[PDB]
């Protein structure tokens, strides 16, 4: 169907200045004479419209109360601004503005703000800042640098935080999180957009108001129409609605512009025409006749003369001209002209006091040019004179001092100082991105023409504008309503389409036809197809327009695939976005820019060819190289430091030694030449950021050394090698030269004294702000903390020190980084990583963990870079040396699927036993028949390394039936490492076990004196380590410990991680005691698939026969996994940018099957579950994930608490958190578990308590935000594979799909360790002094030689022999690794002696002290207690001692998340005890508070009491500890408060209350 | 030289030299096969080529060990860059060796340097110069050091070990004659030594610590007698910014500029 | 590597650049500077049709394996006719066996 | 590595002796420059082709 387009054939070659109205239709007393040499056309000052006789200027004590602080000042409003007060504050319409320039359009859009700000008015106080944000979308920066002043005198008091959108993109987001009133130009706005900086606030921006709409008309257009057609298709699809207020000329297409804004015409279009200009303008157009341009530059200064003779003594006059010399020029020009016709006193008059303040102020200014001015009438204004100068002009103007101010457009922009007339000299600005001298927009000459006439003296505007004659007509309907708004979206339609493919906005051509049809190109080719391309032959086959948008988006995106941007298939339409589509659409480069980049970068490129590439952009295509300054040229050429390749006649060597020039900062003299300067160098910014992040993208290591320094050479205008106190812009540059004249390298600086610095630059007095300035400088000390993980992976752990004092006022809020590791050659990137140095953490080290790639050529080192993303010679490299790294064995191969004849259940023996097998399945999976002879037919400890879903719990049952077969009194001990994995394995074996072959089952929890019952009567001892370890620490005591028959460990590997150690001491000790007692403990080890299975084989005694570790790729359902690299390092904006990719890969992945979609945090999920359904809901199959009815929910979600819940269950997407209940939590799981809903969006931490497993797993965002050390840690690599086992359904898939979305940073860490086998270390070296402690009150330690005979028994010792640099080994000989255990025991037992827990005699022999029989009775770490005999004194009490109980080491685990401080500070204002220094940072004081709030039973965030449950599990075994430290320390009043705090805080009550607060349902009416 | 612009073809010429270094030959003639033999690894070599200059010389002390079980062969493992200036004939080292303590592990093993064009013989510069740093430093071995000389040939580099014959080092520590043909030099002052390359292993750089290696142009800068401490890093080109500092650093301030300059707002920044 | 510095230099090759590698390589470099290379670089697989000229022409054919126009000259001829005047003594040396001075020619150069 | 050792053929020796053999069937009528150039032609392309093999 589709039909490629001439897609420059479609475009209004003039740009901004394209004529749709062959008519110019004039008022009626509009004459027109030729003159001489011109034709001066006339058009009269418009009669304003006489007023409605029931309407008039109401004032503002009529408006409500919320507005009046707004129009201080202000008595009445304007005409226009009666007309639309009702439609600006009473109706949240779009609105369409279309009045005359000048007459107060910025008012309604203040009127549009007051409604916005009066939604948020919190009776008491005055403004909700922070639930909204107004966009005020104006095109000009300067007039956004004076907006910004206007709405922050206006919304003064209202607290509004008034700014402009600039710098780098870390600024405009930290902007837009700060301010209320965003004021920006349409491409910041757009490049925000694209980039994704406004992504976390934009269901808070509730208003854009877009300034002077007729841009759309502007080469300025498409920009606007993106913005316009993106917001409003958001509002489509996410349907929060935001308010669009167009302000804009009164212009034709005015209806276009409002069908295009969503505008009702009746309600929210207003069309005011140039009667309602406040100040009615008689303007006068010259055209110049004639053909020679020397003629007409005299005719033209002759009728800038004779206009300005017009208006002599009479009025004010504001001459605009092009150029700022142009300025200065044709003011002495008519200057001169005046003194020589003699009629220079006609401005100045004796008017003593105006000529004397003239001659007084023209005596004290700086400014030679206008000190020659000033004593007459005359003056300049252009934006390249002083601040104080200009304002000087401006202040001197607005007092009729000034008789003719001359000026540049940016004065039109800048200031609003009207004159009685202006005159526009010439219409003809040379634009360098034309390449040419074109003509003067719409939006100048609209604006310039605005300041005819001043609203206060003013009785009538006068705007002569001199013009050649066939550019006459464009401004004649420019300025008389008669200038259609066309769009130019063709010119720049592939680029537009491009930065919706990267935001995901379209995916196929139909999305990308639906977002033309939102475009203000789809209204004007419907209203008007002839000038658009199309015939009516085509709106008549085509009436809604869907073939020439499915023609025009299959056009753009042959430009976009060709330029390699979008991987686009002709087959089924869709688009899939490349990283040169993200950096073009992030940086703003043309598609043929891109396509330069691809084709012209390399890795080998130097310096010199990377200006050339720069060079060859599409964004300088017009730029060509005029001989009229070919010798400038050659004198920039001859002196710019980068050599240039080609010949300065070709354009190229001109951009390129433009862009030198500037950097340079060499003086440049052709006006021409300097206006092409600084166009390539503010284009200059953003292309080479994108060679930068293209070259970054693709690794190339020291072209983005040389790229990173080229943006940041070209932001701060000088080269590396100058100094680096050139980018504090305070200092003197005459010392600044003298540094660079006394060349010593810089960082000589850092190691002076301010005496020292100040006699090496031979300035003492400049010396102590070097010294300030040498310190405020960016420098980062870097220390690496390597470790081997498996021989082809290290994990480099970076920790970050912040060397520099930290100030607001040169760093801002943030300073980022770029941490680029590479390889010897420094040519690979092996792993880069973005680094925001926030202001709240100087001074503190950031701990980056990340895994880099070691090949087979083993290498010296690989280097760490630590560069500035803003600061030019701010970088430190550090060496991480590779000289003395041991990396660990390549692993052996795992054990392979021998494809065993399936198992049928009659190969198992007792028909008892099969009676819980028959109707589950026929025949095992191939991985229990290969397991099966081993672990039932035989006797050996076992180790089956399987992945997540192999069944390995059949495995463990396999073994169990074996130890009931060897005597039916036997004893199975199963060790599953998290809590809810204990519980569903409980779940499954009471009714597998207990049910059907009447052995009991029984799981242990926390209370010593109940889990020795248990294991006394129980045949299968289901346990966590920390529940298995406070019973196998007296295992000598223990028989029930000991005569255990079979040890079941599940899930090994968890071995790795946090509560890991615990794991790998109860199973060591459970060797250590089958190696004792007479008959051996067979372990059966379950995993997952691990690489250094040898060595947990080796450790569990496990055979070379006996040990099935499999691989990854064994799995019964195999996995599909997929990995989403995003490479957006703010995580809000990460996880915001996933929630979209999560419904497409639910669409790609799994339509019709079942999705867990596992988030970082239990505030992520109900988040996620609702952006699901918004964007199921923004595509018309709404309800399509629920796959059943509603009849059948009601019984489901009658029951629930959480509404939303229910309002995202109906529609099909149920989600999990642990503030759920386990009410809620298990019927989300009967609904997903049954196939009514289909998507269940799960927090990170119910990955193991999930009894439910789906056909997709989406796993957002690995990270998760440790506020105690204020970082996003990545998800430990056992939480993600738990995960991705979860995406296992075995009888009911034939496949399992994972789609993994991870920051970039991340993503080959898990391409590594997720289809390769997982390499597990045992972390007991830092978790030792516990186990040493309990072994030693067991006297299993009694001298330190048997600390290390222990030792011995652990997975610790064996992967010491294996990876020694993972525990800062130098070798695996028997000295290395009999001292570093030695040195591990004595610093140990040392630690454990100076904690007072133990006693070493002899300096040999340990003993048990009292604090260590305390410590290891009731499960406290030795620190703990430590801090409890050291903190407990004999006169403490309860007060206090919550004080000891929440500052113990058990609770340092309890989580800060984000939004967890100011609660807690809510907190710390009520509960009955003050805490001295609350740092909210602090696990101890939340504990505190908790501690404190479950005492006073008060209500409690759901996510605070889901830790105050986690505190209470703890806080009576601390409580016994403190009642028996102060048992034998012999104090009786401590002791007796510590067990009235035991009984209070199973209670809920206080001890300064009374003791019926108890009893269940009485409140505090009882008590009084 | 011309300094105008001669730097600038230069530079440009240098730009290109990554197209030499898979362009590689060694010169396996008049090698006397009861020496050592030497493996210089192809990553140093490609970066010393790199960073080189087709002019002016370079030069890098070379630093390595022997294998295990295998002393007659000498895996060259680091190229040291010190502060060096060089003519198209000679190189002006420092008097100060090399001293770090990541070459402390590791032998002096000579020196490279780039040659402009193919010489079948050693130069007699390079000879009084391998000799004057034997004779002032007892750590070379006049049986272990050498002199890797790559010469540019057209396209490619050419790269040619020598040895100093006991003759030689006698000559060349006696001579001060700095020409290009001082008398009593004899091609019996050396002998050609095999070198050969290697994927199989990687080398690295050393470049100083305080400032870069390239005193080509900051030439008055450059003492004989200078020190300098090192730094386990990679070094940078020979026309990089940092070596070159004269024409980035001597241009006026803009002083009363972008007064007369162009309105264009920045609208994207 | 000199036509590539050439290309962005906008410079076109002359035989100043060409003049130290004169005659050396093969094909030779002669056949870069000929007139007819618009009309030789339209002639592929002339090796074989050379080789089966034989089976054409009458005449037996040396230099069946190669052809001037596209090869080049191989080989250079004019130094052995220079050693051969040479070795032989010199002209005056020559021309005593040649009956010379009974001719009255006072030179040898103007004569034909 | 490795050295090649070039010989000429018997073939071509052969061939060479042909065309001795058809130089010396010249008549007695015919002068002794085209003998020599017949004779030059042949070692021509002989050497011309077997350069490094003949010696």
């Amino acid at each position: 169907p589709r039909q490629v387009l001439d897609l420059e054939d479609l475009v209004f070659t003039q740009g901004s200045h394209f004529m749709a109205n062959k008519r110019c239709q004039l008022p009626d007393g509009s004459f027109r004479r030729q003159r001489k040499g011109y034709e001066e056309v006339h058009v009269p000052a418009l009669k304003p419209k006489p007023f409605g006789s029931e309407e008039q200027l109401l004032p503002v004590e009529k408006l409500p109360k919320y507005a009046q602080a707004g129009f201080e000042g202000f008595k009445t409003l304007n005409r226009i601004q009666s007309k639309l007060y009702r439609a600006a504050l009473e109706t949240d319409e779009n609105l369409l503005l279309c009045a005359p320039t000048g007459a107060g359009k910025t008012n309604v859009a203040l009127m549009c703000m007051l409604r916005e700000i009066g939604k948020h008015i919190n009776m008491d106080g005055t403004i909700n800042v922070d639930d909204f944000k107004i966009i005020y979308i104006a095109p000009m920066r300067s007039l956004v640098q004076e907006m910004v002043g206007s709405f922050g005198k206006r919304l003064a008091t209202y607290g509004i935080t008034v700014a402009e959108l600039t710098g780098d993109h870390q600024l405009c987001k930290e902007e837009i999180s700060a301010t209320q009133i965003i004021v920006c130009t349409p491409e910041k706005w757009d490049i925000i957009t694209r980039k994704g900086g406004e992504r976390t606030y934009t269901q808070l921006v509730r208003l854009i108001i877009l300034d002077e709409i007729h841009l759309l008309h502007d080469d300025r257009g498409p920009v606007l129409e993106a913005l316009v057609a993106r917001a409003i298709r958001n509002i489509e699809m996410t349907q929060e609605d935001v308010r669009l207020i167009g302000l804009s000329a009164t212009l034709p297409n005015y209806e276009d512009v409002a069908t295009f804004l969503r505008v009702d015409p009746a309600k929210g279009l207003f069309y005011f025409d140039n009667s309602f200009r406040p100040v009615p303008l008689e303007q006068t157009y010259v055209g110049i006749t004639e053909k020679k341009a020397i003629k007409r530059f005299q005719i033209m200064n002759e009728i800038v003369y004779e206009k300005i003779m017009e208006h002599a003594g009479k009025n004010q006059v504001l001459v605009f001209v092009h150029s700022r010399k142009e300025t200065g020029k044709t003011a002495r020009a008519i200057r001169d002209m005046c003194l020589e016709k003699d009629t220079l006193g006609l401005f100045l008059r004796e008017g003593s006091a105006s000529t004397e303040v003239l001659r007084t102020e023209a005596e004290q200014c700086k400014n030679l040019e206008l000190k020659d001015l000033l004593p007459y009438g005359f003056a300049i204004h252009h934006a390249g004179m002083t601040r104080v100068d200009r304002t000087l002009v401006e202040d001197l103007f607005a007092d009729k001092h000034i008789q003719v101010l001359v000026s540049t457009a940016t004065l039109a922009w800048g200031v609003n100082l009207p004159a009685h007339t202006v005159i526009i000299k010439g219409t003809q600005v040379y634009s360098p991105e034309k390449g040419r001298w074109t003509e003067l927009g719409a939006l100048d000459i609209l604006q310039m023409l605005g300041r005819a006439g001043r609203p206060q003296y003013d009785t009538k505007g006068e705007g002569i504008l001199i013009t050649s004659h066939g550019e006459l007509q464009y401004y004649l309907s420019l300025l008389n309503q008669q200038l259609p708004i066309e769009s130019q979206m063709v010119s720049k339609l592939p680029d537009m389409l491009n930065a919706e493919i990267v935001l995901g906005n379209v995916q196929n051509a139909k999305d990308a036809v639906n977002w033309l049809g939102y475009a203000y190109l789809y209204i004007r080719m419907l209203r008007s197809p002839t000038l658009y391309g199309i015939s009516h032959d085509d709106l008549k086959g085509d009436p809604l327009l869907d073939q020439r948008r499915l023609d025009l988006v299959h056009t753009a995106a042959l430009m976009l695939d060709k330029n390699n941007l979008v991987k686009y298939d002709k087959k089924t339409g869709n688009f899939q976005v490349t990283e040169l589509g993200r950096i073009a659409s992030h940086y703003y480069i043309t598609n043929d820019t891109v396509q330069t980049y691809n084709q012209l970068l390399k890795p080998t490129l130097s310096e010199i060819e990377l200006f050339r590439v720069f060079s060859l952009s599409s964004e300088f295509k017009n730029i060509t190289v005029r001989e009229e300054e070919k010798l400038e040229l050659q004198k920039l050429l001859e002196r710019v430091p980068i050599p240039v390749k080609e010949s300065i006649e070709e354009p190229s060597a001109k951009i390129n030694v433009l862009l030198q020039a500037f950097i340079s900062q060499l003086k440049l003299e052709g006006f021409a030449l300097m206006a092409d300067m600084v166009y390539v160098t503010q284009s200059a910014g953003r292309l080479m950021r994108a060679i930068f992040e293209i070259v970054l993208n693709r690794g190339w290591a020291q072209l983005t050394d040389k790229t990173l320094n080229l943006c940041k050479m070209i932001d701060k205008r000088m080269w590396q090698s100058m100094c680096p106190l050139r980018q504090f812009r305070k200092l003197p540059e005459e010392v600044v030269k003298k540094i660079e004249k006394k060349n010593f390298p810089f960082e000589r600086l850092y190691d002076l004294n301010h005496n020292e610095i100040g006699e090496l630059i031979r300035m003492p007095k400049m010396g102590k702000t070097i010294h300030k300035y040498v310190h405020l400088f960016p420098k980062l000390e870097l220390s690496v903390h390597l470790q081997p993980i498996t021989r082809s992976t290290l994990k480099v752990e970076l920790t970050i020190t912040p060397d520099f004092q930290w100030d607001e006022k040169v760093h801002g809020s943030s300073e980022a980084f770029w941490i680029l590791v590479e390889d010897v050659d420094s040519e690979v990137i092996l792993h880069h990583e973005y680094f925001l140095l926030k202001a709240k953490y100087a001074q503190d080290e950031h701990l980056i963990t990340f895994f880099v790639p070691v090949f087979e050529p083993l290498p010296p080192q690989y280097f760490i870079r630590v560069v500035s993303d803003r600061w030019l010679s701010c970088e430190t490299q550090l060496p991480v040396s590779f000289r003395h790294l041991i990396l660990p064995e390549k692993y052996p191969p795992p054990t392979e699927l021998l494809d065993l004849q399936p198992l049928p259940v009659s190969a198992l023996r007792n028909s008892a036993f099969e009676s819980l097998y028959q109707d589950k399945f026929p025949f095992f999976n191939p991985i229990q028949t290969q397991v099966f002879n081993t672990v039932y037919n035989s006797d050996d400890n076992v180790f089956v390394g399987a992945p997540t879903g192999s069944g390995k719990t059949i495995c463990a049952e396999f073994a169990i039936l074996r130890m009931l077969l060897q005597s039916s009194e036997g004893r199975c001990v199963y060790i599953t490492p998290m809590e809810a994995l204990a519980e569903q394995v409980y779940m499954d074996w009471y009714e597998k076990f207990q049910d059907r072959l009447n052995k009991k089952v029984v799981l242990l929890t926390g209370e010593t004196s109940t889990d020795l019952k248990l294991l006394g009567k129980g045949n299968i001892i289901i346990s966590t380590p920390e529940k298995w370890d406070i019973l196998s620490r007296r295992w000598k005591q223990r028989k029930n410990v000991q005569n255990i028959n079979l040890f079941v460990v599940d899930e090994v590997h968890l071995i790795g991680g946090e509560n890991g150690p615990v794991l790998e001491v109860i199973c060591s000790r459970m060797r250590y005691i089958s190696s004792q007692i007479e008959r051996p403990i067979r372990i059966v080890a379950l995993s997952s698939s691990l690489s250094n299975a040898k060595d947990v084989a080796h450790w569990l005694g496990c055979s070379a026969t006996s040990t099935f570790n499999f691989h990854p790729n064994v799995r019964p359902v195999p996995l599909e996994l997929h990995i989403q690299g995003f490479n957006i390092s703010h995580t809000q904006t990460r996880l915001l940018s996933m929630a979209k990719p999560v419904y497409h890969a639910i669409t790609k992945h799994s339509p019709k099957k079942p999705v867990i979609v596992f988030v970082p945090s239990r505030k992520q999920t109900r988040l996620t579950a609702i952006d699901i359904l918004t964007t199921c809901a923004a595509d018309i199959q709404r309800q399509r994930f629920l796959h059943c009815t509603e009849k059948d929910l009601i019984p489901y979600l009658e029951k629930l608490s959480d509404s939303t819940l229910k309002e995202t269950l109906l529609n099909g997407v149920g989600y999990l958190h642990e503030g759920l209940s386990p009410m809620e939590r298990r019927l989300v799981e009967q609904l997903f578990s049954s196939g009514a809903i289909q998507v269940v969006v799960a927090s990170r931490s119910l990955c193991w308590g999930m009894n439910v497993a789906a056909h997709l797993v989406i796993i957002m965002d690995t990270q998760y935000y440790n506020g105690k050390i204020h970082a996003y840690v990545d998800y430990p690599i056992y939480d993600v594979l738990q995960m991705v086992g979860h995406a296992n359904r075995p009888l009911q898939d034939d496949e399992g799909r994972c789609v993994i979305m991870c920051q970039g940073s991340k993503k080959d860490f898990f391409k590594k360790f997720l289809y390769e086998p997982l390499p597990v270390e045992s972390h007991l070296d830092h978790c030792m002094h516990d186990h040493f402690n309990a072994e030693i009150v067991t006297k299993t330690i009694e001298n330190k030689q048997d600390a290390v005979d222990y030792l011995t028994w652990t997975f610790l010792y064996r992967r010491m022999t294996q990876n020694p640099n993972y525990y800062n080994l130098q070798g695996i000989s028997h000295r290395h690794l009999s001292d570093h255990l030695s040195e591990l025991v004595e610093q140990t037992l040392s630690d454990l002696e100076q904690s007072k827990c133990i006693s070493i005699e002899d300096e040999m022999d340990v003993a048990p002290l009292n604090l260590g029989m305390i410590a290891a009775y009731y499960y406290i770490n030795y620190t703990t207690i430590e801090l409890f005999s050291m903190s407990l004194n004999a006169k403490t009490k309860v007060r206090g001692l919550i004080e000891i109980i929440s500052n113990a080491a058990e609770y340092e685990n309890i989580p800060i998340r984000h939004h967890e401080d100011n609660l807690l500070r809510q907190l710390a204002q009520k509960v009955p005890h003050k805490l001295n220094n609350p740092k909210f940072n602090d696990p101890h004081v939340k504990t505190n508070l908790l501690l404190q709030a479950h005492l006073s039973r008060m209500q409690l965030s759901a996510e605070l009491q889901s830790d105050t449950e986690e505190i209470l599990s703890k806080a009576i075994r601390l409580i016994q500890a403190c009642v028996d430290v102060l048992s034998s320390n012999g104090w009786l009043s401590p002791a007796l408060a510590a067990m009235e705090l035991a009984q209070m805080v199973t209670q809920a009550m206080w001890s300064k209350d009374s003791y019926l607060k108890q009893l269940p349902h009485f409140t505090s009416e009882h008590i009084k | 030289f011309s300094s105008k612009t001669e730097w600038r073809v230069r530079a440009i010429s240098a730009a290109n030299l990554h197209l030499r270094t898979n362009h590689i030959y060694v010169s396996s003639d008049d090698i006397k096969e009861t020496g050592y033999t030497y493996i210089l690894p192809k990553n140093v070599l490609k970066k010393f080529i790199c960073i080189s200059d087709l002019r002016a010389q370079i030069a890098g002390y070379l630093y390595g060990v022997s294998p295990p079980d295998n002393p007659q062969v000498k895996e060259i493992r680091c190229i040291v860059m010190v502060p060096q200036w060089g003519t198209h004939q000679t190189v002006h080292l420092p008097g100060q060796l090399p001293q770090h303590e990541y070459l402390k592990e590791m032998e002096p093993l000579g020196w490279i340097h780039t040659q402009p064009n193919e010489s079948p013989q050693l130069s007699p510069q390079d000879v009084t110069t391998h000799a004057k740093i034997m004779a002032d430093n007892p750590s070379w071995d006049g049986e272990k050091t050498i002199i890797i000389t790559c010469s540019f040939t057209p396209g490619s580099c050419t790269l040619t070990a020598y040895k100093l014959t006991p003759s030689g080092y006698e000559w060349g520590r006696q001579n001060t004659d700095k020409g290009n043909n001082p008398k009593g030099y004899l091609p019996s002052h050396y002998e050609r030594v095999q070198m050969l390359l290697s994927d199989r292993f990687l080398g690295f750089f050393m470049v100083p610590a305080q400032s870069s290696w390239n005193y080509n142009f900051m030439g008055v800068r450059h003492d004989p007698n200078m020190k300098y401490e090192l730094q386990l890093a990679n070094p940078k080109e020979f026309y990089h910014e940092v070596h070159r500092p004269s024409h980035f650093l001597n241009f006026a301030l803009l002083q009363e500029g972008e007064v007369y300059s162009a309105d264009r707002e920045d609208l994207y920044a | 590597l000199k036509r590539q510095e050439a290309i962005a230099q906008n410079r076109r090759l002359t035989l100043e650049d060409l003049e130290d590698s004169w005659d050396r390589g093969i094909p030779r470099i002669n056949t870069l500077f000929q007139k007819d290379r618009h009309t030789l670089a339209y002639d592929k697989g002339w090796r074989v049709r050379t080789d089966f000229k034989q089976y054409q022409v009458l005449k037996q054919n040396p230099f069946w394996w190669t052809h001037q126009r596209h090869d080049g000259k191989l080989w250079n001829l004019n130094n052995y006719r220079t050693d051969m005047i040479q070795a032989l003594g010199g002209v005056e040396g020559i021309l005593e066996h040649t009956l010379f001075k009974g001719t009255y020619f006072p030179t040898w150069e103007g004569l034909f | 590595t490795a050295q090649c050792f070039l010989r000429v053929d018997d073939e071509s020796m052969q061939r060479f002796h042909n065309r001795v053999r058809q130089i010396l069937m010249a008549s007695g009528s015919t002068t002794f420059t085209k003998i020599v150039n017949k004779w030059n032609t042949a070692l021509i392309g002989l050497m011309t082709y077997f350069r490094e093999a003949v010696v």
